[PDB]
C-alpha cells in the first residue's frame, strides 16, 4: 500500500506526544489519591485508638 | 469518638488520684487512733496495777 514519509513523520510525533504528556501531563497527578486514601486510613486507627 | 474517649479517660485517672488521697487520709487516721489509743490503754492498766 502508501508506506509513505508520513510513517517517519508520524514516528517523531508519536514521541513527541509521549513526551508532552510525560514532561507536563502525568507527574502531577498522583498526589491526591494518595491524601484521600490517608484521611480515610487515619479514621481506622483514631477508632482503634479510641478502643485501646 | 476519639476525643470522647480521652475525656473521660482523664476524668477516670483524676478520680483514681481523688480517691487514693481519701483512702491514704483514712489509713492515718486509722494510724493515729491506734497510737494514741494505745498509749491511753497502757496508762490505765499500769495505773490498775498500782492500785493492785
Amino acid at each position: 500500500m502508501n508506506l509513505n514519509a508520513t510513517i517517519l513523520g508520524q514516528a517523531i510525533a508519536f514521541v513527541l506526544f509521549v513526551l508532552f504528556a510525560m514532561k507536563y501531563v502525568w507527574p502531577p497527578l498522583m498526589a491526591a489519591i494518595e491524601k484521600r486514601q490517608k484521611e480515610i486510613a487515619d479514621g481506622l486507627a483514631s477508632a482503634e485508638r479510641a478502643h485501646k | 469518638d476519639l476525643d470522647l474517649a480521652k475525656a473521660s479517660a482523664t476524668d477516670q485517672l483524676k478520680k483514681a488520684k481523688a480517691e487514693a488521697q481519701v483512702i491514704i487520709e483514712q489509713a492515718n487516721k486509722r494510724r493515729s487512733q491506734i497510737l494514741d489509743e494505745a498509749k491511753a490503754e497502757a496508762e490505765q492498766e499500769r495505773t490498775k496495777i498500782v492500785a493492785q
